[PDB]
RNA sequence: UGAGAGUUUGAUCCUGGCUCAGGACGAACGCUGGCGGCGUGCCUAAUACAUGCAAGUCGAACGCUUCUUGGAAAGAGGAGUGGCGGACGGGUGAGUAACACGUGGGUAACCUACCCAUCAGAGGGGGAUAACACUUGGAAACAGGUGCUAAUACCGCAUAACAGUUUAUGCCGCAUGGCAUAAGAGUGAAAGGCGCUUUCGGGUGUCGCUGAUGGAUGGACCCGCGGUGCAUUAGCUAGUUGGUGAGGUAACGGCUCACCAAGGCCACGAUGCAUAGCCGACCUGAGAGGGUGAUCGGCCACACUGGGACUGAGACACGGCCCAGACUCCUACGGGAGGCAGCAGUAGGGAAUCUUCGGCAAUGGACGAAAGUCUGACCGAGCAACGCCGCGUGAGUGAAGAAGGUUUUCGGAUCGUAAAACUCUGUUGUUAGAGAAGAACAAGGACGUUAGUAACUGAACGUCCCCUGACGGUAUCUAACCAGAAAGCCACGGCUAACUACGUGCCAGCAGCCGCGGUAAUACGUAGGUGGCAAGCGUUGUCCGGAUUUAUUGGGCGUAAAGCGAGCGCAGGCGGUUUCUUAAGUCUGAUGUGAAAGCCCCCGGCUCAACCGGGGAGGGUCAUUGG
């Protein structure tokens, strides 16, 4: 399964607005349902560590189990934190690849794209979009058939294009120059919140 | 029981259709109510029947969808 | 009856060779004295891998080879050292 | 039986027995007319000691006793006359 | 890499139990379900078993017989004598508390078919028998009698002692003794087949045959140490413990005998009773630990229940023999036949567990010189959300919030950018084209080299032609068409994330623990909304954690549970100061070993991941030797 409701109650029950900025919170700031503009009493520390962690959860659009296999995995590290070394293997998944590169407006539809199959990286097609995208492999838009609608028009269109992000516009071939960090990475939500939320999982 | 011992069991929901000599299903769990009942049985699993009128925990009481 | 012979190691249907000296009374995969190189099926131009000088002291003692290590361990030119070593002394 | 390959180990295996039995008692009676010959003190003591130990070697060769007995035959024997 | 919470009271602190929040599983069952990949699937009655299949092969060891092309040579069948195989491979865990297993050693007490090497032989004779032909008794299964015949079938005679044993010599070892050399005494084997040269040539290639010695491989025996409950189980032994000799075995030995003696084991747990195959490993835990021994590998034990031997290199034998017992079956009543804990399958037991499938193309195994024949091992296919992993059931834009549902103080709010509407997409679906790797080979032809030869045939490997796919028209790739076929289960009083209506009135019902229900119930039953997860979601059962709640790590005994009513003392536990020595504990170095697969670290291949492969570390309370 992935997702496909409404999308929006999805921002107003976490608080952050998880579409490019774009205004799902403009009216009615606050949660879903008749108890919606009535708010109530105070919220656990559990009610935080659940929040946070589905804000990143949602984020990105995963299940639980992938997610919880990929916060295993990046504590084999050791090297750095525990909290941004997994918010930054989140981001070598080749659907932020194609958002943050341009070829998308949101993440669904990147999802979508590199699920039909038309993207490639290096040339050879792929077609799953759990992959893990290393650095310095330019992900490509299959020039069998790149004369698309959407993909025209919101590669011109660039709202945001990062500072570890490399492209170019003609060949339509883009790459991550090196792993980017915290402060180019929503300083806003946490790292630490989720990672207890993990300790008595 | 198969083996031969013998227990009192309780039969939840609204409403059965149990009677002398029909083969019925036991799994765990003790009521408070009364002492010498450590059982339940299992509604929509041999003689007995899902009860008729559920809505919202069909999976428990053994109802099957129904289209209303 | 001490052999020569290849030892399935795949998934299903990607098969592996360990090359392995055993007693001929042995299950397939079951218990072996020794292996000694590695075969690959599959990859255009067939993998192998072996240390041959374990090789050459085996077929020295009376070891004998199957009918496809016999094939891989004259592509591999072991056979002619065998000839060279016991026929020549 | 059922395979037709234990019908026929049934028959040779008889057979083998019948001849196994008769030359082993051979051997036997051999060793004993020795034995009673050298507790009379007889003449004609040696050639006895001589067939009856050519009695044994030949047993030997006809896979009826391992090859060890027949060395502790030979070896009980020598001790007794010669 | 060590998280806690509710619950004894009118309120409190301490003690204390009970319960909950995490994991996992050969799981079962309730509601509900779209696909691929890799795995898994009688835990119960070691219950009883219809039907098919699971072990044969060799005509280049030997005589016969039937055909297709009266003397003809080939091809294809049939039974028989003889060799080898049937002790492997495959199944199960009933017995077993012990050298059964694990780890470390010993055998100067041992055996070993096929395979590799070395030395030496391979001479000359004899008497039979199945088949076949005729014949008797048989319900049958099957038994007898007469006559002829072959061999690599069988038996004696020769020759061989390098084997064993005894004597002298030399060297040596941990008692018994070991090695090498010399002699002396009695003794023991053997078989041919197919080719080449064939002047009688009498030579020779190859595969087999006999004796002796090594290697390899497989087995056998002995020993140190280690893993379970009960003392509301303290005595157990009479071939028992030791000696002398004799027999016996591959082999040492009370292994078994006759005699002689009175020993052996036990509080450091003998004996008995109950339960249990053992290990690599697997789950959980911060660790120390605790709980399991299913898939996969190793060792053991059993084969309808209980005794025995025979053949053989090897069995006291898994589809072998003989006897007894229970059970089932056929019979002319005299008698006969059988053993799914092999693969499928059936009835029964149970909460519960699959097809009476295809093929030897690949890897391994038996026989054969080889083509080959056999192989339910094995490689594939079928069934089941049983598990793990991966991808879907659309995407973008879209308002003063369309209709409807729920609520309302009747203004509105919420389901809700969610629908509509416009533009896109085709992973999947469908239809149509193309389309694999898994295969290396044996055999058969030509050609070369080396060691043997009088010489050639052949031997042993090199180079080249030629030859084979069950899965299966499977995976996969290309073209067109369509948002069209593809979302449910649990919860919402506190623990613990998520609230309002109506119905009912200590009833009907709910609960893991606190506890709810007697007219305005966020706790019962529905509707709207919301939360957690998602092709699954909950429930019951079992185990570890939380539990410092058996506390070595890591607790206590004035009043909470807990100092024997007091002394005297055998065994045990622990002990003042100091000089020299030893090296049992303790510390440390080097060498051997602790299989493979697993967990872990690095690297690599399947579009990714599960999964698959290569190289490492780790794991001993271990042994030997030096400080």
């Amino acid at each position: 399964s992935r997702y496909t409701g409404p999308s929006w109650k999805v921002s107003r029950r976490l608080g952050i607005s998880l579409s490019g900025t774009g205004k799902e919170l403009a009216r009615r700031p606050y949660k879903p349902g008749q108890h919606g503009p009535n708010s109530r009493g105070k919220v656990s520390e559990y009610g935080m560590q659940l929040t946070e962690k589905q804000k990143l959860r949602h984020m990105y659009g995963m299940n639980e189990r992938q997610f919880r296999t990929l916060f295993i995995k990046a504590s084999k590290i050791k090297e750095g934190k525990h909290g941004v070394n997994f918010m930054v293997l989140l981001e070598q998944r080749l659907d932020n690849v194609v958002y943050r590169l341009g070829l998308a407006t949101t993440r669904r539809q990147a999802r979508q794209l590199v699920n039909h199959g038309h993207i490639t990286v290096d040339g050879k097609r792929v077609d799953i979009p759990s992959y893990h995208v290393e650095v310095g492999q330019v992900i490509g838009v299959r020039e069998k058939s790149q004369n698309i609608s959407t993909i025209k028009e919101a590669v011109e269109a660039t709202v945001g294009r990062p500072a570890f992000v490399s492209f170019d516009t003609e060949k339509l071939e883009g790459s991550f120059t090196r792993l980017p960090e915290r402060d180019e990475l929503y300083p806003e939500i946490d790292e630490a919140l989720v990672v207890e939320y993990y300790n008595q999982k | 029981l198969s083996n031969l011992i013998e227990v009192t069991a309780y039969i939840p929901g609204i409403g059965h259709n149990l009677q002398e000599h029909s083969v019925v299903l036991l799994r765990g769990g003790r009521v408070k109510d009364l002492p010498g009942v450590r059982y339940h049985i299992v509604r929509g699993a041999l003689d007995t029947a899902g009860v008729n009128d559920r809505k919202q925990s069909r999976s428990k009481y053994g109802t099957k969808r129904p289209k209303a | 009856a001490v052999k020569i012979r290849l030892k399935r190691m795949g998934s299903k249907k990607s098969p592996f060779y360990r090359i392995v000296v055993a007693d001929s009374r042995s299950p397939r995969d079951g218990r072996f004295i020794e292996t000694v190189g590695t075969y690959n099926p599959l990859k255009d131009p067939a993998e192998v891998v072996l240390k041959e000088d374990l090789v050459l002291d085996w077929l020295s003692k009376g070891a004998q080879p199957s009918d496809t290590v016999r094939n891989i361990l004259s592509k591999e030119g072991v056979m002619k050292k065998h000839h060279e070593a016991k026929n020549v002394k | 039986p059922n395979i037709e390959s234990a019908i026929k180990r049934v028959r040779t295996s008889a057979n083998a027995n019948a001849k196994n039995s008769s030359q082993t008692n051979a051997m036997r009676t051999a060793i004993k007319k020795f034995e009673e010959a050298v507790a009379a003190g007889a003449d004609n003591v040696d050639a006895l000691y001589n067939e009856a130990v050519k009695a044994v070697d030949m047993a030997a060769t006809k896979g009826l006793i391992h090859k060890n007995k027949a060395n502790r035959d030979k070896i009980r024997l020598s001790k007794l006359a010669k």
